[PDB]
RNA sequence: ACGAGCUACCCAUGAGCAGUUUAAAAGAACCAACUCAUCUAUGUGGCAAAAUAGUGAGAAGACUUGUAGGUAGAGGUGAAAA
RNA sequence: CUCGCACACGCUUACAUCAGUAACUAAUAAUAUACUGAUAAUUAACAACCAAUAAACCAAAACAACACUAAAACGUUUAUUAAUUACAUUGUUAACCCAACACAGGAGUGCACCAAGGAAAGAUUAAAAGAAGUAAAAGGAACUCGGCAAACACAAACCCCGCCU
C-alpha cells in the first residue's frame, strides 16, 4: 500500500486491515486542550483570516493560483501559527520535520 | 476572394511532399529522380 | 492692468524632442495623481518593451562588477558598522543552538535515509535544500523566545521575487528605430530558498546621505558581453506576496547555490577568484530586488526617490560554506533623466566565505565553526525599533 | 581533427588521442567593444568548445 | 506521372469570443474584436487577373482560427450550385 | 495624423560601420532601409534536441462551493532497470513573408492604444467635365422600374414564399 492506492470502502477496509475500532470525535485530551482560552495565539481570528487570504490569493503573481501551489502553502502557514506558541510553551523545540522518508512495515 | 497567393510557404510541408526521402520511397518517385539525372538537372529534388 | 504672458513650455503635440519630454512628463504626473499603490504599479509596468534579464546566480566571469554598474551599488568589505548600542543583550546558550544545528546536519546527511540513488554522485542540491528548510525552522523557533518579532513573522519557502527598473540610456544601433534614444530596462526573477517578512521595517545601518570615498565601477562595454540577453514578457514587481498583505517588509534571505556553481566545478574550470564572485553577485542582485520591491510597494518610485533607507539581510550558502551580506537601499531614481544630480549611493556590506562544518561522517561532526553560527544568530536577532 | 573518422565509443574503450591536429585558428581584432579578458578567434566548423 | 501549402470534407493537436441584457453559455437579444459580403457609388490595362469608401448580416456556435496529416481524375469531395 | 513592441511561421545578409553614386536600383529630385565596393556581425540562462517495463486509480474544465448534457485536452506514486564523467551541437541581424512591383490586397498568438510609430500638399493658376464632403429659400416623393441614393427621419400595419439559427 503506497501513497497512491485507493480503497473502495475506505473507512471499512482500513479498519479491517488494521483491526481498529472507529470512535467518532477527537479524544477528550485533544478537545479539552483547545477549548481553554489560555492556549490561543494572539489575534487568532485575524491571523488565520490573513493566512487563508495569503494562501489563496496573495502568495502568487497570478490571479487564480492552482491547487498544487496553495495546498502546501496553507498547511505550512497554519504550522507556523501554532509554531509561534513555543515562547509560551518552551517544549515545542523538541520537534523537527522530515521530508520524503522511506517507511516500511510488514 | 482575391486569388493569387495560393503558395503559403512551409518547410515542414515542402520537405515532406517533395523531399529527397519521399522520392526514393515510391517506385514511381525513383523514376522521377532518374529522369532528372538523365536530363542533367542541377537540383534533383528539394 | 497687468500683462499675462503665456507659459514658455514646449508644445504638446509636436514631433520635436522637447515635445516628447513634455509628453513623458505628462504620464509622470499621472502616477503622482494616483492614490492606491496598486494603480501606481500598474501604470509603471503596463508597457512591455524589451529588457535585459538578470539572473542572481550567474556564471559570468566578472558578474559583481557588472551588477554594481546596473544598480549603483558600492561594495564594502567586512560587516556593516556596529549599531554602537549596548542595551541589555540577550543571553543565549550555544549548546542548545549547537545541538539543534548539528541535528539538522546529521539528519539530512546520515540519519534520514533516502530512496536508492543510482548515480551515487550525491547531488548537493537534493541534500542541502532540505537542510536549509530545517535550519531556518529550527533557529526561528529557538530564537523566538529571545526575539518576539520572529513569532509574528511569516516564513516563505521558494517564493518568487520580482523587480523592474530603468538604468541609463542607449541609442538603438539597428532596426527602423535607428538613432533614437531608448532607455535600458532590467528585470530580476529571483526565487529565494527562504524568506522572513515583518510588519515593521528593520532599522537602518547608516544614514541616508552616507558619503563613501569609493565610487561605483563604470564598465566600457555593452551589457551583451556579460553576456546578457534581451527578452520581452510581463514586467512584475513582487515582494513574495501581493500588496494587500500587511507584511510589507523583510528581515532576512537564505540562498542556496545550484549544482553548476559548486566550488569543485569552478576549480576544474580553472577559476580561483570566481568562488567569491558568485557569492557577491548573488547577494547584490537578490537583495536589491527585495529592497527595491519594498520601496515601490510603499509608493516610492523614480520621481519620489526614497525618504527612509530600506535594509534587508542575506545569507548566501552552498551547503557547507556560508556568507553573510547586508544591503541598504538609498537610491531609487536610477533613470538617466533622474540620476543627473543624485549624490546618494547604495551600499552592500559583505563577508568572506567561511565553512560551517568539516568532514561530517558517521553521526559525528568533526569540525564546527561557532563564529559562523554566532554570526547567523546575530542576523536573526535584529529587531525593529519600538516606540 | 577534421575530415577523419573517429573511433566509435563503447563502454571501457581507451582514451581517444589525436597527435597531428588538422585544425587551424585565426586570431582576429573584434569589430565591436569587448571586455579586457575577451579574445576572439575564428575556428573551423568541426571545432567545439 | 505529378498536385489537397488555395479550396470541399474529415482525423489529430492547439488557441480566441470584451462589455450589455436575463433563474440562462438559450443554435435568445443590443453592440465591438473577429468572420461573411446585402445595396449603391467610384474603379474597368484599376491600388487590386475581384479592390477601396459608405452602408449592412452573424458575433457562446451547425462559430471563427494556427500548425500538421488523410482522400487524386473511369476519380476525390459536396447542408446538389452540375 | 494615429495598427505600436515582441514571439511563432516565412524570407536569407537585403541589417551594422566607412566611402562612392556620370550610369545602373527608387516609377522624380535630394539622397541611401532598398543601387555599388571594402570591412565588420547574431556569444545562453530563453528555444530545439532532451528513458523503458510492470502495478494501484469509476468520480470534468466553467474564480468551482457544486451541478448541467454534448459526458469532456491536462498524472502522481510504488517496484525493476537506466553510460554518471566542468565546459556538447544547433536557432539569435533586418526596414523582412505570400501576391510579376518598395502593390490602398492576404497574414496566427501575447500585451498595449501609448511613454510608441508616422507625413494627407514637388511648385503654381483657382476654366469646363468627373469623383468625394458641407450648407440652402418655398414645396416635401410632384423624381423614378422601385423612397435607389441622401436625410434634423431611425416609427406603425397588411400580404406572398419559406417555419426558425
Ligand atoms: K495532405
Ligand atoms: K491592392
Ligand atoms: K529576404
Ligand atoms: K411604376
Ligand atoms: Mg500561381
Ligand atoms: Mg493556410
Ligand atoms: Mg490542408
Ligand atoms: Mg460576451
Ligand atoms: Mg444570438
Ligand atoms: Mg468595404
Ligand atoms: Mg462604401
Ligand atoms: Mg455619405
Ligand atoms: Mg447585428
Ligand atoms: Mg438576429
Ligand atoms: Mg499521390
Ligand atoms: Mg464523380
Ligand atoms: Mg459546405
Ligand atoms: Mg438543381
Ligand atoms: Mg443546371
Ligand atoms: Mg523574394
Ligand atoms: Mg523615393
Ligand atoms: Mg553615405
Ligand atoms: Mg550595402
Ligand atoms: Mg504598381
Ligand atoms: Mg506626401
Ligand atoms: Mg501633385
Ligand atoms: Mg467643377
Ligand atoms: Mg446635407
Ligand atoms: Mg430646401
Ligand atoms: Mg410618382
Ligand atoms: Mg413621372
Ligand atoms: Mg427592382
Ligand atoms: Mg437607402
Ligand atoms: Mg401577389
Ligand atoms: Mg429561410
Ligand atoms: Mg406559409
Amino acid at each position: 500500500f503506497h501513497q497512491r492506492c485507493r480503497l473502495l470502502e475506505g473507512v471499512k477496509q482500513a479498519l479491517w486491515l488494521t483491526k481498529t475500532q472507529l470512535i467518532e470525535g477527537l479524544p477528550e485530551k485533544v478537545l479539552r486542550l483547545a477549548d481553554d482560552p489560555r492556549n490561543h495565539i494572539e489575534n487568532q481570528d485575524e491571523r488565520v483570516l490573513n493566512a487563508i487570504s495569503h494562501a489563496r490569493l496573495w502568495h502568487s503573481t497570478e490571479d487564480i493560483p492552482k491547487r498544487e501551489t496553495y495546498c502546501p502553502v496553507i498547511v505550512d502557514s497554519l504550522i507556523q501559527l501554532c509554531k509561534s506558541q513555543i515562547l509560551k510553551h518552551p517544549s515545542l523545540a523538541r520537534r523537527i520535520c522530515a521530508q520524503n522518508n522511506t517507511l516500511s512495515a510488514t | 476572394k482575391a486569388r493569387g497567393n495560393e503558395y503559403q510557404p512551409s518547410n515542414i510541408k515542402r520537405k515532406h511532399k517533395h523531399g529527397w526521402v519521399r522520392r526514393l520511397r515510391t517506385p514511381t518517385g525513383v523514376q522521377v529522380i532518374l529522369r532528372r539525372m538523365h536530363k542533367g538537372r542541377k537540383s534533383l529534388s528539394h | 492692468p497687468v500683462a499675462r504672458y503665456p507659459p514658455i513650455v514646449a508644445s504638446l503635440t509636436a514631433k520635436s524632442k522637447a515635445a516628447r519630454q513634455r509628453r513623458v512628463e505628462q504620464w509622470q504626473a499621472t502616477v503622482h495623481a494616483a492614490k492606491s499603490v496598486d494603480e501606481k504599479l500598474r501604470i509603471l509596468t503596463k508597457m512591455q518593451f524589451m529588457k535585459y534579464v538578470v539572473y542572481p546566480q550567474t556564471f559570468a566571469l566578472n558578474a559583481d562588477n557588472w551588477y554594481q554598474s546596473f544598480t549603483k551599488t558600492v561594495f564594502l568589505s567586512g560587516l556593516p558598522p556596529t549599531p554602537a548600542k549596548l542595551e541589555p543583550e540577550p543571553t543565549l546558550d550555544i549548546t542548545a543552538l549547537r545541538e539543534a544545528v548539528c541535528d539538522c546536519l546529521l539528519q539530512e546527511h546520515f540519519f534520514l535515509r533516502r530512496k536508492k540513488r543510482a548515480p551515487v554522485i550525491q547531488d548537493r542540491e537534493a541534500i542541502a535544500s532540505p537542510f536549509l528548510d530545517q535550519l531556518v525552522a529550527s533557529l526561528t523557533g529557538l530564537l523566538s523566545v529571545h526575539n518576539p518579532v520572529l513569532a509574528a513573522a511569516a516564513l516563505d519557502c521558494k517564493r518568487p521575487v520580482h523587480f523592474f527598473w530603468l538604468r541609463g540610456e542607449e541609442i538603438i544601433p539597428r532596426g527602423h528605430r535607428k538613432g533614437r534614444v531608448d532607455a535600458l530596462r532590467y528585470q530580476i526573477n529571483d526565487k529565494p530558498h527562504n524568506q522572513i517578512r515583518i510588519s515593521r521595517q528593520l532599522p537602518e545601518f547608516v544614514p541616508l546621505d552616507y558619503s563613501i570615498p569609493i565610487e561605483v565601477p563604470v564598465m566600457s562595454c555593452k551589457p551583451d558581453k556579460l553576456p546578457l540577453f534581451k527578452r520581452q514578457y510581463e514586467n512584475t514587481i513582487f515582494i513574495g506576496s501581493k500588496t494587500a498583505d500587511p507584511l510589507c517588509y523583510g528581515h532576512t534571505q537564505f540562498h542556496l547555490l545550484p549544482d553548476k556553481l559548486k566550488r569543485e566545478k569552478l576549480l576544474k574550470q580553472n577559476c580561483a577568484d570566481q568562488i567569491e564572485v558568485v557569492f557577491r553577485a548573488n547577494a547584490i542582485a537578490s537583495l536589491f530586488a527585495w529592497t527595491g520591491a519594498q520601496a515601490m510597494y510603499q509608493g516610492f518610485w523614480s520621481e519620489a526617490d526614497v525618504t527612509r533607507p530600506f535594509v534587508s539581510q542575506g545569507v548566501i550558502t552552498d551547503g557547507k560554506y556560508f556568507s553573510f551580506f547586508c544591503y541598504q537601499l538609498n537610491t531609487l531614481a536610477l533613470t538617466a533623466q533622474a540620476d543627473q544630480n543624485n549624490p546618494r549611493k547604495n551600499i552592500c556590506w559583505g563577508t568572506q566565505s567561511k565553512p560551517l562544518y568539516e568532514t561530517i561522517e558517521d553521526n559525528n561532526v568533526k569540525g564546527f565553526n561557532d563564529d559562523v553560527l554566532l554570526q547567523l544568530v546575530q542576523f536573526l536577532l535584529n529587531r525593529p525599533k519600538e516606540d | 581533427a577534421r575530415n577523419v573518422l573517429y573511433p566509435l565509443y563503447q563502454l571501457g574503450n581507451p582514451q581517444l588521442r589525436v597527435f597531428r591536429t588538422n585544425f587551424f585558428i585565426q586570431l582576429v581584432r573584434p569589430g565591436t567593444a569587448q571586455p579586457e579578458d575577451t579574445v576572439q578567434f575564428r575556428i573551423p566548423m568541426e571545432m567545439t568548445r
